[PDB]
Order: C-alpha cells, then sequence, then structure tokens
C-alpha cells in the first residue's frame, strides 16, 4: 500500500506540469482543452478518492494552458497578447 | 452477526484518519442515498 502510494504521488507530479503521466493517460475532449483523465485500475477505493480530489487543478491548468496558448495564435497586436503572456507569469 | 476475524489496531488509526477530511476508506462506505458515512454493521 505505501509503495502504491509512491507509485501515485510521481504519477500526481506528472501532471501538474501538463505533461502525459505514467499510469494517468490523458482524452483530448477537443485536443485537450477539458482533459477527461483515465487513471488506472483500483483494487482500493480508498486512494481513488485520493486522487479524485487531486484531478480538478490540472483540469482548471489545461484550460489556462490552451489559451495562452492560443495566444500564439492570436498573433497580433491586441491586448488579449499581453494578457496571456501575464498570464504566462504566473504559470 | 458475525463476518470474520478482527482487523489490527494501527489500520483503525488511519480509517478514522480519511473520514474525517471526506475520503473513504475500506471500512468506510459513504452512501450518497443518506449523504452519510456508513460503517460495516458486524
Amino acid at each position: 500500500l505505501p509503495s502504491q502510494e509512491t507509485c501515485l504521488v510521481e504519477d500526481l507530479l506528472y501532471i501538474l506540469i501538463g505533461v502525459d503521466g505514467r499510469y494517468i493517460s490523458v482524452q483530448p475532449l477537443v485536443g485537450r482543452q477539458s482533459r477527461s483523465f483515465s487513471v488506472e485500475q483500483n483494487l482500493d477505493s480508498s486512494v481513488k478518492e485520493l486522487v479524485n480530489r487531486i484531478l480538478p487543478v490540472a483540469t482548471n491548468y489545461s484550460t489556462v494552458t490552451r489559451f495562452v496558448e492560443e495566444n500564439s495564435s492570436f498573433e497580433y497586436g491586441q491586448v488579449n497578447h499581453a494578457l496571456g503572456a501575464a498570464m504566462r507569469t504566473l504559470g | 452477526q458475525p463476518q470474520l476475524v478482527l482487523l489490527e489496531e494501527t489500520d483503525l488509526v488511519k480509517a478514522v484518519l480519511n473520514v474525517l477530511i471526506g475520503v473513504v476508506s475500506s471500512t468506510f462506505s459513504y452512501n450518497q442515498a443518506l449523504q452519510s458515512f456508513a460503517v460495516k454493521q458486524g
């Protein structure tokens, strides 16, 4: 059980950066604007509810990274170009 | 009604730790129909 927990905390660490995890695969909705995470099967529902409350922070991180990389497609002189690049400083 | 032989005491002090934060343990089953926690009966 604790080795499978240290299994999880590395798989948690992989999705904080915006990177595809080891046992958590990412299914793109329209290209990962909203990420449907596929976590591995459980042999214990105790740790399943622990990872379930963590994944909304990567759901919200996927929207902002989708938008600030859409600002490269917004490549003009506009206030959206300076807003999202300041959002990249927060990222 | 009998179910089976005893668990350990160190498993108990971790199961009470999970129900306080709102996470089910191996002995806790959250029931959405009553919005309550449920321990096994026996």
